[PDB]
């Protein structure tokens, strides 16, 4: 469904803004 | 035309949308109707990504159609 | 029978398959066809999710039928 394949790309793209975010971490400190 | 947008939580937005209106315009009544930002809004229809340059009638999206909402960061 | 897999970048394949095919020998195929490996690889089909001990007669897909591809990271 439209809906499920939406849910695992948003997982999935909340995945890499965490990585992102470790990423800025790393920057940081 | 009417079309309905499910976002993740289940939430259903209904907007009135022309075939040749861009998924640029979409994301723009989106904009008005809830205030989530256009670069900050994913639309998939058909299990495809809609593209901004392409259009509703590009991706055959039709009358009542359902397209899902993802949310940016 | 003929079936379509489309992509999130609008990429439409054409693969040979029968009912009594499984969706781990689609995988195989859209391996042969694109190189993307079966691990990351993910079907959807009629609101379903595809499973490897299923096939493609279970889940009720008929010719010229159209699929979701979905690429893992």
């Amino acid at each position: 469904s439209d809906l499920m394949l939406a849910q695992m790309l948003q997982m999935e793209y909340d995945r890499e803004y965490d990585a992102q975010l470790r990423r800025e971490e790393k920057k940081f400190n | 035309m009417q079309i309905f947008v499910k976002t993740l939580t289940g939430k259903t937005i209904t907007l009135e949308v022309e075939p040749s209106d861009t998924i640029e315009n979409v994301k723009a009544k989106i904009q008005d109707k809830e205030g989530i930002p256009p670069d900050q809004q994913r639309l998939i229809f058909a299990g495809k990504q809609l593209e901004d340059g392409r259009t509703l009638s590009d991706y055959n999206i039709q009358k009542e159609s359902t397209l899902h909402l993802v949310l940016r960061l």
